[PDB]
Formats: structure tokens, C-alpha cells, sequence
């Protein structure tokens, strides 16, 4: 089953700059019939896939020159020489040498922008919800930049990962930024046996975590 | 490339999607199935060659058949024993290219695995701790728990607060939809002014309005 390794997972360009993305195969990508398949594809939000480059270097009809594809054996390499703002969304890589054929794991092309914190605020169960004996706790993040962000919640002073439900915006057209919900849910008893809830994000922007709690008690 | 096909399975059950090939004879070129699941890039699921053998993502092989009828032009996506991280796009496709024409995608399906009937959402709105700290802008939100199938409308004061509004896909967890959404707003307009969440929900019929009140 060949891997196929996509680098960077991310990609910050602003518009005009030179941008590369890489894929690495665990196998030789082999010929078949003479045709080396290695193909790159974009998929912007809301769309289908569009092939760009095939067999390796071709540029498909409509594709503009910007985009160009070279490699051979294991290494290969998507070009765009001026990066326009039709080109944001994420880039995969294909391979139809070895049955089962393989994508990579995708490279997401962004706008960049100057960093900026995330705007964190935490909410405790609603009463209406907890009358129905369920607990949800909802922190929000956002408008942060860049998108590498690490949430953890802490209950009593402990890590807790169960029920923790996660979703995430892509990048705001007006302000290039992102924005992300986490929601820890219990049940209403489970929430009842303790009192301090508290959403931790830990973001380049803050040398320390930026936290925001409640405790029960007090609502 | 044309699909047809449920949108909704439920979890034991198949999944069969149609896929009408126009332009190009089956007899010459063969079709491949991708998917991709919501958080997740796309994903090879198999090939029927023009021939009409074919191979299959080791993952999938032992509960999918892709199938064909040369004379109609059609493929099917045939896969058994669906399950909830089943629920993706199902794309049709020409792949492994030689030259620019005759390499299209279908459209994609949507197909969604649930076992839940039409529910309607509980709507629960969110104000802040009560010890929670004023700036001039304060952040309320709204929770849109346990509804099923997508999709939800949801609004701030019908509409008119659209700017500082953020809402967040929908996850689907034990059958049912959730999702959040917030707004952001002038210490100065909230809680002197009212703050109102409004849900709709097209499947059930039904319309929600919440009044975002301070907890007391
Ligand atoms: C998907 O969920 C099913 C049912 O629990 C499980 O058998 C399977 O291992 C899961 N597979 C993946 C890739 O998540
Ligand atoms: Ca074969």
C-alpha cells in the first residue's frame, strides 16, 4: 500500500509569492505503458476536485503556466510561480502506478496575515439543557491566526479528552482569520460532581496558555 | 459525469450510487470511485477498467462492488454494511490521465448514515459565567443540539446582527447533528438590549427563537 507523504500539511503564502509543495511515495512510482501517472489535484471549498498537472509534469486544458509539476522515482513537486487568490484551498497528490492507488494527505494553500490572538470565551451548561439531564460546556476561539492552536480542557485541575466534540471555520474571506468551537459534554450528573471548568488554548501568539474558567458554583 | 443515489442509509444497511457516463465508451476508458469524509482528505476507493475487471482499496474490498453496463453507460457503486464514519461525498471519476479530454468528475453524492428519524433540534442559549469580565464587546451563543437530518438556519435578531456572527459546521455524533454558534456584540447593546437566537429547521417544520438572558 503506497504512502503517499504531502509537505508542508500547511502553507502560508501571501499573494504573488513563489509557492512549493512536495510528495514523497514509500515505492518507486513506476511506468505503466510508458505513462508515469502522478497527478495533483485542487479542491477548493463547496467544489469537486480539479486535476491540474497529470502524468507528472502536463499541464491540464485550462490550467494556467504558473502551475508547473517535475519529479521522478519517489519525489515529486507542485510549482506555483505567483501565487493568485484562485489558487487558495488544499492541493493533493495521486498516484495510479500501484494498485490500490493512493492520494496524499492533502497541503492546504492560505493567505497570510499577521498573528493574532484568539478571542476565548467560555459558557456553562444552559438550564433549559440540564432540565433535559445533559451538560454541555462550550468554548469558543475566535478569530485567531496563524491556524495552529492546541485546545485542552481541565475539569478540577485534570485533563479530560471524552466528549469533547470540535469544529472549525475555514479562513474568513473578510479577515483571513480562523475560528473554532469545542464542546465538552457530559451528563448531568457526571457535571454536577465537580466545580471547576476550564478551556486552556495554547497559540503561538501567547508564551502561556490563554485560559478562561467558571465554576458551577457561582451560576 | 451524472450521479444519482441516496442521500441517507442506515447503518446496517447498502449503499448503491448510479453513476451515467456520457461523451466517452466504458468499452475504452475505466471509472474510479474516490470519497471524502467530512474532517478528511479524499480517498481512492477502487476502479472498474474498461475490460470490466476490477480492484479495490484493501480497506473496502471485502463490502464494496463497483459494477457496469457497457450498452447504457452506467457504473455502480455498490457497498455493503454501511456505518456513521461512512458518511462522505461519493465521487465518480476519470483518473490515471493521458490527455486533456474526456477526464471529468461526477458532481458527487452526499450520502449520510443514520439510523435517527426527522428530529428537530434543542435549541439552548448561552450567556456568559456570571463572573465573567465586561470589554466593551461580549460574546454570546447559541447551542443547536441533537437534530437530524442537516440543514439548520440559524440567525441573530433575524438577521440583522450578520456581521460578529460565527456559526460552525455541524458534527455528527450517536446519530444526530450538532452545532454552535456565536455572536459577538457592544457591551453597550447586551444585556440593555435583547439578543435573540432564531433557529429554523426545514425537515420538522419548525422555528426557534431564544432570548440570550444573563444568568441571574
Ligand atoms: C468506523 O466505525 C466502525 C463501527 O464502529 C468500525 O468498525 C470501524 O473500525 C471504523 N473505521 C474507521 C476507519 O474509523
Ligand atoms: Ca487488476
Amino acid at each position: 500500500d503506497i504512502l503517499m507523504n504531502q509537505t508542508p500539511l500547511s502553507l502560508p503564502v501571501s499573494l504573488g509569492d513563489q509557492a512549493s509543495i512536495s510528495c514523497r511515495s514509500s515505492q518507486y512510482i513506476v511506468h505503466r505503458n510508458g505513462n508515469t501517472y502522478l497527478e495533483w489535484y485542487l479542491q477548493k471549498p463547496g467544489q469537486s476536485p480539479k486535476l491540474l498537472i497529470y502524468k507528472v509534469s502536463n499541464r491540464f486544458s485550462g490550467v494556467p503556466d504558473r502551475f508547473s509539476g517535475s519529479g521522478s522515482g519517489t519525489d515529486f513537486t507542485l510549482k506555483i510561480s505567483r501565487v493568485e487568490a484562485e489558487d487558495l484551498g488544499v492541493y493533493y497528490c495521486f498516484q495510479g502506478s500501484h494498485v490500490p492507488y493512493t492520494f496524499g494527505g492533502g497541503t492546504k494553500l492560505e493567505l497570510k496575515r499577521a498573528d493574532a490572538a484568539p478571542t476565548v470565551s467560555i459558557f456553562p451548561p444552559s438550564s433549559e439543557q440540564l432540565t433535559s439531564g445533559g451538560a454541555s460546556v462550550v468554548c469558543f476561539l475566535n478569530n485567531f491566526y496563524p491556524k495552529d492552536i492546541n485546545v485542552k480542557w481541565k475539569i478540577d485541575g485534570s485533563e479530560r479528552q471524552n466528549g469533547v466534540l470540535n469544529s472549525w471555520t475555514d479562513q474568513d474571506s473578510k479577515d483571513s482569520t480562523y475560528s473554532m468551537s469545542s464542546t465538552l459534554t457530559l451528563t448531568k450528573d457526571e457535571y454536577e460532581r465537580h466545580n471547576s471548568y476550564t478551556c486552556e488554548a495554547t497559540h503561538k501568539t501567547s508564551t502561556s496558555p490563554i485560559v478562561k474558567s467558571f465554576n458551577r458554583n457561582e451560576c | 459525469l451524472k450521479e444519482s443515489g441516496p442521500g441517507l442509509v442506515q447503518p446496517s444497511q447498502s449503499l448503491s450510487i448510479t453513476c451515467t457516463v456520457s461523451g466517452f465508451s466504458l468499452t475504452t476508458y475505466g471509472v474510479h470511485w474516490v470519497r471524502q469524509s467530512p474532517g478528511k482528505g479524499l480517498e481512492w476507493l477502487g476502479v472498474i477498467w474498461s475490460g470490466g475487471s476490477t480492484d479495490y482499496n484493501a480497506a473496502f474490498i471485502s463490502r464494496l462492488s463497483i459494477s457496469k453496463d457497457n450498452s447504457k453507460s452506467h457504473v455502480f457503486f455498490k457497498m455493503n454494511s454501511l456505518q456513521a464514519n461512512d458518511t462522505a461525498i461519493y465521487y465518480c471519476a476519470r483518473m490515471r490521465i493521458t490527455t486533456d479530454w474526456f477526464a471529468y468528475w461526477g458532481q458527487g453524492t452526499l450520502v449520510t448514515v443514520s439510523a435517527a428519524k426527522t428530529t428537530p433540534p434543542s435549541v439552548y442559549p448561552l450567556a456568559p459565567g456570571s463572573a465573567a469580565q465586561t470589554n466593551s464587546m461580549v460574546t454570546l451563543g447559541c447551542l443547536v443540539k441533537g437534530y437530524f437530518p442537516e440543514p439548520v438556519t440559524v440567525t441573530w435578531n433575524s438577521g440583522s446582527l450578520s456581521s460578529g456572527v460565527h456559526t460552525f459546521p455541524a458534527v455528527l455524533q450517536s446519530d444526530l447533528y450538532t452545532l454552535s454558534s456565536s455572536v459577538t456584540v457592544p457591551s453597550s447593546t447586551w444585556p440593555s438590549e435583547t439578543v435573540t437566537c432564531n433557529v429554523a429547521h426545514p425537515a420538522s417544520s419548525t422555528k426557534v427563537d431564544k432570548k440570550i438572558v444573563p444568568r441571574d
